[PDB]
């Protein structure tokens, strides 16, 4: 035990993987005490010899005494004496109220909507991927995957794979010609991309009645609002040309924070659309103040007042949650 | 086969051939100095059932002399009484004695009958192995030499031969390998 | 089961004899 | 009763039948009730516990997830492994600090002690120090066939 | 919490006197002519000294 | 059984909504056959018991086990002498007291089930909202194919506020990862403190101190003897960071894994469905809402 | 004659379900549920009372954590630097990963070789000294092929460690 | 060589693991952030190794040894026409069990086309191995050059749910094998959500391998206690009819009944009582009269 | 009868009589559950009684 | 369109919670307790056939 | 007794559809022969008015 | 689902000649408020 | 459970906070919106009501609250369609697309009751699609196309040039009784004064923007600044509108 | 108040022997996370002591 462990082969790195009931590797000792350990011995022995002798001789069935059907009344590991299995057992730890009525608590929130599930995310309906032989050939992001390298990456680093040099040019091919080839390639597809959960009119989306998305509606919708939020156009208004690696130099100074922690939060904010940090909350709120007072001037009273989040205030966003694809799609130009 | 003051003490249930009739009892010893089990007189009739396999209660009735550890004809001699252990499934059928609860006495304490399980039923049972060495019941085992009757199951195996512990050596092939694989059709392959 | 108050099991409750062995 | 309303007069006749106690229900004039009656003792069960009468095998949790195992010493091993690779890549100088950008010889150098020698020299040897005793027409004969 | 922002700030503060004033010298670097004629004139000799320096 | 079979339901569902993860078929179907085994444990601790039931002054008493099967018939003479009809009015009216007490413990000791069931899945749903990706638009917001609409702006009656948030909670630490086991070894930690200290030590040797080790020293369990003869650790489950079954499937074949998807899919909306059936059934309680429906556009014009 | 004679019959299935009623052959199916109404006596058929089974969402729960505090969020727990490059779970997909890996991204992605400017690239460099890509180690730069300085290689790579 | 090259685990060396090899796997899969690993690199270390023997089986090939030649088609066979007759009976068994688990899925599915190939294993030139390759030549150009190989024909199978792979190991052994009556098959039925016939009969397989595990010996006579019901019918089905065998479907009767016809035997069941728990499920309540128990044990002559 | 079946099929020509008292007996209906339950009360109060 | 019916007990919110009455599920008293073998007591006049599209 | 749905009909015309301890003897005899059906995925319960 | 599939289109009802005023109702709201001024939370008969 | 509360109804968890008389009072007002799905199933009509892409419970953001969009949208808007609704049938423009009955009811005296409601009805139908709440940047497609007209040689006075010239636009709407568009007329883009009851449709153009004039647009909220600025609210009132204008929607009619 | 048992101890008969801390569920906001371990560490040591 003292000494160090090591691998005998060279190189050996990964562990080796031992499953559960793999009788191998329990340790359950629940009733095995020393008594039932001989006991256990007793029945092992008288079976197979060969296999305690530390030379085993080549180990056979001779004739069995009681009867041919000896099986019966040997078979089986021992047995524990039958009110210990009964009483000998510890009481169950109390269960509070609270540890239910957290966990009930801790149930319900997972019963939530999110929001990629009704209307899948095209980042994850083309994002299949079989060990197949047939289904990497037809790379099926080629689509969607040469838009978001094209307008989210440089023009010198993006990978763009051309359509035309795919197998089935990278389209459905028509029905009835290529032998169910095709066929079940967007059968597949779609069998990955289909929704599930209740969405907003209040059915599945595999509903016999509730129809969304009926003539693109849902998809005129989102052309006509703009994934986008009044707190981000006011700002990137302000930093107009300059980069943020220079700006943000200007906000933070030596020993105020880390503008990693700062210029992080305003690249997954500026684009790829979230919550601004609360760090980037209060750097926004000296560097936003005069822009917000101008904005929110000549407002009514009732009106909500945009402000960062920290007299009603609510921030400029209407989308209460964007997927980090479309936003940056949108914002792409910006 | 629940264990008390290190005497092996079982629950069963003695039932007639036509599962008829049929009587509980609740705790009864295992006693192989026992050549066979005996019953109460008392039971001979309470479960006797007719049957066209066996007309008479039973295939074989006869009173015979028998009284060992009971402190001419003297006790009843009936079969065959399938006999319902708790524990093992299998059911042992014996031929016991039927006594008064005088000749054989039974009713010793304040209403125990003092049953006690002969040699004759677990040589058909899982109690079999109670009698292999190691097991619970070894020790009243007959033999007399006082010591051969209290050493352990290693001082027996390391006299018949086990040297070393199940596949410690490597020449033995560890046994749970044995089966490597399970060959259903239906869960694999199909049919 | 004399007084056919017990749950029965025929023989037509039974399904296929696999093969295991 | 819209369920056991039949079997009833089987249930009971079956279940040991009518046995009659004199005065059962009786109350004494002075208050008492003879015949002092059979006691309910049923009470919520306390031993109880299926999820601590099976767990995880080896680390013993009163679980259900069936999560695999890596087997003892052979995840330590691995581990310790691990952090001598991690020492090499991310704290080159030993200055400690995380280096984000690792040298090209401390990227693909292997671990000091990746390749055991121990084994070799406090096990592999131990055994071949007994080998070189094995009778000559075997140890050729050994070194003949391998 | 007061306990623990004498305690952490000073230490969290550090890594930002090093961490703010690292690319806060980079940009120094790229606006200056010094550099930024280097590049312009011939890169490869721009890309020499920078890998064998 | 059954209602196992629900909360079993949602959580293969969530364990695949809120992470697209698939518990492996035969772990779904342990966690109902490990509850069913409970209920199996539970039920024969109790034919040892018994109950007993009155139905006239005490002329009628039935002894029964809780699960109904009536043991013993206590009759008076008396009650012998009534009509047949009046014996059958009487048994099967004690009968009822006898399950009437064998219902109420039934019904605690199956609160004891479900309770340690819960913390069976403690593990897994309390390890699918220990994840910093957790995020749940509200239960009101209209979905969009762009992405979650607006709150439906809690429609702003108030004024003072009145109805203006929406309660965006966190539940779980921003700066610190804190698992539960990280907690459970400070407890196990923070016992050590009062073992050593002399204040427990004069606890510890208190007739109080010794039954709490009783139950809670499960290192000093003799070897053999049943139950976990070490220090037990709960699990830490981070589902979207351990992987469950699914990397398996992708691996052999795709249509078992698409297969096992619309399962856990299926499974997801049968629960939210079944969580509309109960607004469906609570909002009409309410008074708020109608037996028909009047609003035609919100499931029409969508 | 015979085909016909063939088309022309009936199926016992078919026959069964016409008739509405179960073929004896399969009333087998049916044992496995007769067995639960036999075992369910006593506690298995006493539901959780007070428990519905179905729980509404009773909250608005979101713990999606900033990207920065999301770095070394589970640093002891686990193997150090989490999220290294999972753009599922991460907000910022390259964030946090040392230099070889993420040159090894833009290395598999790797937009071949075209006509240059005569401010070449460090690629056009390495490639004339045999170093073509892991082997600016030490360098800062992470994508070879752009024409830019040094710092302007390094400022945009900055916020990735 | 197969000492060598097969046994001698330290003459078997790995890919070497450089640092950047290790922290990717210690981040993949230990830590498997990134789940999934499905493709083709050089890592993971486990396939290889079994794939390292693999490739020094496929190296091998038969002949002389006047050159680099490992070893004779002679010598071959008699190694094993040595260690065969060197068999322990049970080492037969995991032979015999080798020769189903891998060798008759290959054997099944085999056709003229790899005639020819199969020569190529044993390097045993036979009748013609150039003239027909030319044979296989045409086929070849009109067959996918994967699938017609002998070693991908059976990469898939069906219920992926429940794998053999991992049912090797017997759940919940460690306490229906103390005491095996308090574990009648309804308690774990429910731990396989499979057809009934087929969970009782995985079951067997459940305990055979469990005994094996231990050492100890099976129950040869727990699938006729087990498919009582099953036997008990076959038994009369075989004393009614002239034929020697198992009931296939034909021999089965034609008997249509109605669509009610058991409601006696569900208000039976529906309303069963049994005082404790294994009254329940006891294996025996099959048994009714002498007519059953006769054909029931008429197996065990003992 | 009509309303503890758990799917109840109403048509137009249903009226539920409950009428017990006219006969001089307390209203056996066996659905006062229904009408007792607050649902009933709250949405129409007194209606129950 | 129908699984609202696996929770038709639901819509008494006193019963749902009360649960005297054993029946709780569409097809029994529980829905899902014999989901793999009960259904097959319909002769299989349309069978599934070879539907496996690797 | 349809294929699958089986149907029950009150007939008693005559005592306006009233349960005498005759009928509801054998209703929740022949209700339950109905329920607890094989095939029965519906019982209709109306009357034969 | 066919059970389902049955109430959806003619139980629960639809856009057939179904309005609410025109389903046999014994309470209206005139009726149904009559009913509070009478019966709605009061203890005994002779105060009703 | 959407689809069977009222019209209007919030859908939640109840907090007891009501009393028995708190439930019984809302059952009522859930009995009497009953009479919605009767009327509205008598009173449908060919058009209708357009349904808004944002959710409107709270007020357009800076612009409106809420309160000033009951009225357009739920009461004036709706009898701008009752109109319409009524005349078109027994007309020959019965059952026909709005940009059909616009044109053929377009210009002549007696039919100058649909030309009334329907170019209305298209007119506050376009107002709820030209505000997006929050306000978007114009995209750069038309923020070239702006710079280039309306900027006469000035340092980007894109919008800035936009912003004034619909403040005289909306002044110049004398009657404060129409509407005001930026319609691209084919050649180029200029914001034109809209009377009440005629559209930019009506005068064969492109609309882009439109912009209420109607005091119904700002008559609980905006005069407010008026009685304490004494100048123009209307001013304000455009100002305020670009900070919620929808240039992402004109770049689609720009192609 | 000290839970008074007698048979088992001298614990109590009525007296305070400990000011109770207030429901740790209800108290100050800990993470739901570890609410469950709190809680089951809280009453655990103010039931033993």
């Amino acid at each position: 035990k003292r000494e160090q462990w090591a691998s005998l082969i060279q190189g050996k790195y990964t562990p080796k993987v031992k499953k559960y009931g793999y009788a191998q590797h329990t340790t359950q000792d629940d009733f095995q005490t020393k008594e039932y350990k001989d006991r256990l011995l007793a029945r092992q022995y008288f079976h197979s010899p060969q296999a305690f002798s530390v030379i085993p001789e080549r180990h056979e069935r001779s004739v069995k005494f009681m009867g041919k059907w000896e099986h019966q009344r040997v078979c089986g590991l021992p047995t524990a004496d039958r009110d210990e299995l009964e009483k000998g057992w510890g009481e169950a730890e109390e269960i509070s109220d609270a540890a239910v009525g957290a966990i009930e608590q801790a149930l319900r929130d997972i019963s939530g909507r999110r929001p990629g599930n009704f209307v899948k995310s095209p980042t994850e309906t083309q994002s299949l991927r079989l060990n197949e032989s047939w289904w990497t050939p037809l790379e099926f992001g080629w689509e969607e995957h040469n838009r978001e390298q094209m307008a989210f990456l440089d023009s010198s680093e993006r990978s763009i794979v051309e359509g035309a040099r795919l197998p089935f040019g990278g389209k459905r091919p028509p029905f009835g010609t290529t032998y169910g080839m095709g066929e079940r390639i967007s059968e597949i597809a779609a069998d990955y991309a289909k929704g599930f959960g209740l969405g907003p009119h209040g059915h599945s989306p595999q509903h016999d009645t509730a129809h969304f998305n009926t003539l693109e509606a849902e998809q005129q919708r989102v052309k006509v609002l703009g994934l986008g939020n009044a707190l981000v156009r006011l700002f990137h208004e302000k930093l107009g040309n300059q980069d943020i690696q220079a700006w943000s130099l200007q906000q933070c100074g030596e020993s105020d924070a880390n503008v990693r922690q700062l210029l992080l939060s305003v690249e997954e904010w500026r684009t790829k659309g979230r919550a601004p940090s609360l760090l980037l909350r209060k750097v926004l709120q000296r560097y936003l103040k005069e822009e917000l007072d101008a904005f929110n001037s000549g407002l009514p009273a009732h009106v909500p007042r945009l402000a960062v989040p920290c007299g009603s205030s609510s921030a400029g966003c209407i989308w209460v949650d964007v997927d980090r694809n479309a936003f940056a799609l949108e914002h792409a130009s910006q | 086969f629940r264990m008390k003051l290190g005497s092996m003490y079982v629950d069963y249930k003695i039932v007639s051939r036509n599962h008829r009739r049929s009587i509980r009892v609740e705790d009864a010893l295992v006693d192989p100095l026992l050549p066979t089990t005996v019953v109460p007189l008392h039971w001979l009739e309470q479960l006797r059932c007719p049957s066209t396999r066996l007309l008479t209660g039973y295939h074989t009735e006869e009173a015979v002399y028998a009284k060992p550890n009971y402190g001419h004809a003297n006790a009843i001699r009936a079969g065959p009484v399938v006999l319902y252990i708790t524990g093992q499934s299998i059911p042992v059928v014996l031929n016991p004695l039927f006594v008064q609860p005088d000749e054989w006495g039974l009713t010793q304490s304040n209403g125990e009958w003092d049953l006690r399980i002969g040699m004759d039923a677990i040589e058909q049972c899982s109690l079999y192995a109670e009698l292999r060495p190691g097991g619970l019941l070894y020790s009243k085992l007959p033999h007399a030499s006082l010591t051969e009757a209290m050493e352990p199951v290693q001082d027996t195996l390391k006299r018949y031969g086990m040297r070393c512990a199940l596949a410690e050596s490597p020449l033995v092939p560890r046994p749970w390998t044995r089966m490597r694989y399970m060959f259903i059709d239906e869960l694999q392959r199909g049919q | 089961y004399a007084r056919g108050q017990h749950p029965s099991y025929d023989m037509v409750y039974a399904g296929p004899m696999p093969e295991i062995f | 009763h819209a369920s056991k309303a039949d079997r009833l007069a089987g249930m009971i006749e079956d279940a040991g039948g009518f046995e009659v106690v004199a005065h059962l229900g009786e109350v004494d004039k002075e208050g008492n009730a003879k015949v002092p009656p059979l006691h309910g003792d049923a009470h919520v069960p306390t031993n109880v516990n299926f999820y601590e009468m099976a767990r995880h095998p080896w680390e013993d949790t009163p679980s259900s997830t069936r999560r695999d195992g890596f087997t003892a010493g052979s995840k330590e091993y691995f581990e310790q492994q691990y952090k001598k690779a991690e020492k090499a890549v991310y704290d080159e100088a030993g200055r400690g600090q995380r280096n984000y950008w690792p040298s090209k010889a401390a990227v693909d150098g292997v671990t000091g002690e990746e390749s055991n020698a121990l084994l070799e020299e406090r096990f592999f040897a131990k055994l071949r120090d007994a080998e070189r005793g094995v009778e000559s027409w075997a140890r050729q004969l050994r070194k003949k066939a391998v | 919490l007061l306990q623990e922002y004498s305690a952490t700030m000073p230490s969290a503060q550090a890594e930002a006197q090093i961490a703010n004033f690292g690319l806060a010298r980079a940009l120094e670097s790229e606006a200056s002519t010094a550099i930024e004629q280097d590049f312009r004139r011939n890169a490869e000799r721009y890309w020499r000294n920078v890998l064998e320096g | 059984m059954e209602v196992y079979r629900r909360i079993a339901e949602r959580v293969r569902g969530a364990l695949w909504a809120h992470h697209r993860r698939l518990m492996p078929e035969r772990q779904f179907h342990r966690i109902l056959a490990y509850v069913y085994n409970n209920k199996y444990e539970y039920q024969i601790r109790f034919d040892r018991m018994s109950v007993v039931g009155r139905a006239w002054a005490g002329r009628v008493e039935v002894m029964t086990t809780p699960g109904g099967f009536l043991k013993r018939v206590r009759v008076h003479p008396a009650v012998e002498d009534l009509s047949p009809a009046q014996q059958h009015k009487l048994v099967l009216a004690a009968y009822a007291d006898a399950c009437q007490q064998g219902r109420a413990l039934m019904e605690q000791a199956e609160l004891k089930v479900y309770k340690q069931f819960l913390q069976d899945l403690k593990p897994i749903i309390l390890g699918i909202r220990d994840n910093p990706e957790f995020y749940t638009v509200p239960e009101d917001s209209v979905e969009t194919i762009g992405g979650v609409l607006r709150r439906d702006q809690a429609p702003l009656d108030g004024g003072a506020a009145a109805n203006a948030a929406g309660a965006v909670h966190r539940t779980i630490p921003m700066a610190r990862a804190h698992q539960p086991v990280d907690e459970v070894r400070r407890r196990h930690a923070w016992e050590d403190q009062w073992l050593a200290s002399k204040q427990g030590q004069r606890w510890a040797h208190s007739l109080r101190g010794k039954e709490y080790f009783t139950r809670h020293g499960p290192q000093y369990r003799p070897r053999g003897a049943p139950g976990a003869k070490t220090r037990t650790l709960p699990f830490e489950l981070l589902a979207p960071y351990t992987p469950m079954d699914e990397g398996r499937l992708l691996r052999t074949n795709w249509v078992a894994y698409m297969d096992s998807k619309h399962v856990a899919e299926s499974l997801w909306t049968r629960a939210k469905v079944a969580d509309r059936e109960k607004q469906l059934r609570q909002l009409q309680e309410r008074g708020q809402a109608w037996h028909r429906p009047i609003n035609e556009d919100a499931v029409q014009r969508w | 004659g015979v085909f016909e004679a063939v088309k022309a019959l009936r199926s016992v299935s078919e026959i069964a379900a016409s008739r509405g009623k179960v073929p004896h052959s399969l009333v087998y199916n049916i044992y496995p549920y007769l067995e639960e109404m036999r075992r369910r006596k006593g506690m298995m058929a006493m539901h959780p009372p007070g428990k519905d089974g179905i729980f509404m969402p009773n909250r608005v729960v979101d713990n999606r954590m900033p990207d920065h505090l999301k770095k070394g969020y589970y640093d002891d727990v686990y193997w150090k630097d989490f999220f290294a490059g999972s753009k599922e779970q991460l907000n910022e997909p390259k964030m946090g990963l040392r230099g070889d890996e993420l040159r090894a991204q833009l290395e598999e992605s790797q937009g071949r070789t075209a006509k240059r400017s005569n401010r070449r690239t460090l690629d056009d460099v390495l490639r004339r000294l045999g170093k073509t890509s892991r082997d600016l180690g030490a360098l800062q730069v992470v994508n070879p092929r752009l024409d830019a300085k040094l710092p302007t290689h390094m400022k945009r790579n900055y916020l990735l460690h | 060589w197969y000492l060598q090259n097969v046994l001698s685990v330290e003459l078997m060396k790995l890919p070497g693991r450089t640092n950047a090899e290790k922290i990717a796997i210690y981040r993949g899969r230990k830590r498997p952030a990134t789940w999934d690993k499905s493709k083709e690199g050089l890592m993971d270390d486990e396939v290889l190794l079994k794939q390292i023997v693999k490739e020094r089986w496929r190296t091998l090939e038969f002949g002389d040894r006047d050159a680099g030649y490992p070893c004779t088609f002679s010598d071959y066979i008699q190694f094993l026409n040595e260690w065969f007759k060197s068999l322990d009976e049970e080492g037969l068994q995991r032979l015999r069990e080798h020769f189903d688990r891998k060798i008759r899925p290959l054997l099944a599915v085999m056709t003229h086309v790899d005639l020819m190939w199969l020569e190529a294993l044993t390097q045993n030139s036979v009748q013609n191995k150039e003239q027909l390759e030319r044979r296989i030549g045409f086929q070849t150009s009109l067959g996918t050059p994967e699938f017609f190989d002998m070693s991908k024909r059976l990469r898939y199978e069906i219920n992926e749910d429940y794998k053999v792979r991992d049912e090797l190991g017997p759940e919940l052994f460690a306490l229906w094998s103390k005491a095996p009556e308090r574990w009648p098959p309804e308690r774990l039925a429910k731990m396989y959500g499979l057809d009934f016939t087929l969970v009782r009969k995985i079951l067997v397989w459940h305990h055979f391998k469990a005994c094996y595990d231990a050492c100890v010996e099976p129950d040869w006579t727990l699938p006729k206690r087990l498919f009582a019901l099953e036997w008990i019918r076959d038994v009369r089905a075989r004393k009614q009819g002239l034929f020697y065998g198992k009931l296939r479907f034909a021999e089965q009767k034609i008997t249509f009944y109605s669509d009610k016809f058991l409601f006696r035997d569900l208000v039976n069941r529906r309303e069963a009582s049994y005082a404790n728990v294994w009254e329940m499920d006891d294996p025996y309540r099959f048994l009714q009269t002498e007519q059953d128990y006769e054909d029931y044990w008429g197996d065990n002559y003992d | 009868l009509a309303l503890a079946a758990k799917y109840a099929g109403l048509q137009d020509a249903s009226e539920f009589i409950v009428d017990g008292p006219n006969v001089g007996l307390t209203p056996y209906s066996g659905m006062t559950r229904l009408l007792a339950r607050p649902e009933t009360s709250l949405k129409y109060p007194g209606l129950a009684e | 369109t129908g699984t609202s019916l696996y929770f038709r007990d639901t819509r008494d919110s006193a019963e749902a919670v009360a649960h005297a009455a054993d029946s709780k599920g569409l097809k029994g008293m529980d829905n899902g307790v014999d989901l793999y073998n009960e259904y097959k007591i319909v002769p299989d006049l349309y069978p599934e056939g070879f539907q496996w599209k690797h | 007794n349809g294929r699958f749905s089986n149907t029950i009909f009150i007939n008693d015309p005559k005592r306006h559809q009233t349960l005498s301890a005759t009928l509801a003897k054998e209703l929740n005899r022949e209700v339950d022969r109905a329920t607890n059906g094989l095939y029965s995925k519906l019982t209709v319960l109306t009357s034969a008015q | 689902w066919q059970l389902g599939h049955l109430l959806e289109k003619c139980f629960q009802m639809k856009d057939r000649w179904h309005t609410s005023a025109m389903e046999r109702c014994a309470m209206t709201p005139i009726r149904a408020r009559w009913v509070e001024d009478a019966f709605a939370d009061q203890s005994s008969i002779e105060e009703i | 459970f959407c689809e069977y509360v009222p019209k209007g109804a919030p859908t939640q968890v109840s907090l007891s906070v009501e009393t028995p008389y708190g439930v019984t009072r809302a059952f009522r007002m859930t009995e009497m919106a009953a009479a919605a799905a009767d009327a509205e199933r008598d009173a449908k009509g060919f058009f209708y009501l357009p349904r808004m892409d944002y959710d409107v419970g709270q007020g357009v953001a800076p612009l409106m609250s809420r309160k000033q969009f009951d009225v357009q949208y739920n009461v004036f808007h709706k009898a701008a369609v009752d109109r319409l609704n009524a005349h078109t049938l027994g007309s020959e423009l019965e059952g026909h697309n709005l940009n059909v009955v616009i044109r053929n009811s377009s210009f002549d005296a007696s039919h100058a009751v649909i030309h009334a409601a329907a170019s209305e009805h298209f007119n506050y139908c376009f107002w709820y699609r030209s505000l997006r709440p929050w306000g978007t940047a114009v995209p750069a497609r038309l923020k070239e196309e702006l710079q280039l007209q309306y900027s006469q040689n000035g340092t980007l006075d894109a919008v800035k040039e936009v912003q004034r010239l619909f403040t005289v636009a909306a002044l110049s709407q004398q009657s404060a009784g129409g509407w005001v568009y930026l319609v691209w007329t084919g050649k180029a883009f200029d914001v034109i004064p809209f009377d009440h009851g005629t559209c930019p449709i009506g005068s064969d153009l492109i609309p882009l923007l439109a912009l209420n004039t109607h005091e119904s647009a700002r008559c609980y909220d905006y005069p407010l600044a008026a009685e304490d600025e004494e100048g123009d609210e209307v001013e304000r009132f455009v100002r305020n509108f670009f900070k919620t204008c929808n240039w992402r929607l004109v770049e689609h009619y720009f192609l | 108040v000290d839970n008074a048992r007698r048979a088992d101890g001298t614990e109590g008969t009525g007296q305070y022997t400990q000011v109770r801390l207030l429901p740790p569920e209800i108290g100050p906001f800990q993470y739901e996370n570890t609410l469950i371990e709190s809680i089951e560490t809280a009453e655990r040591f103010r039931r033993y002591g």
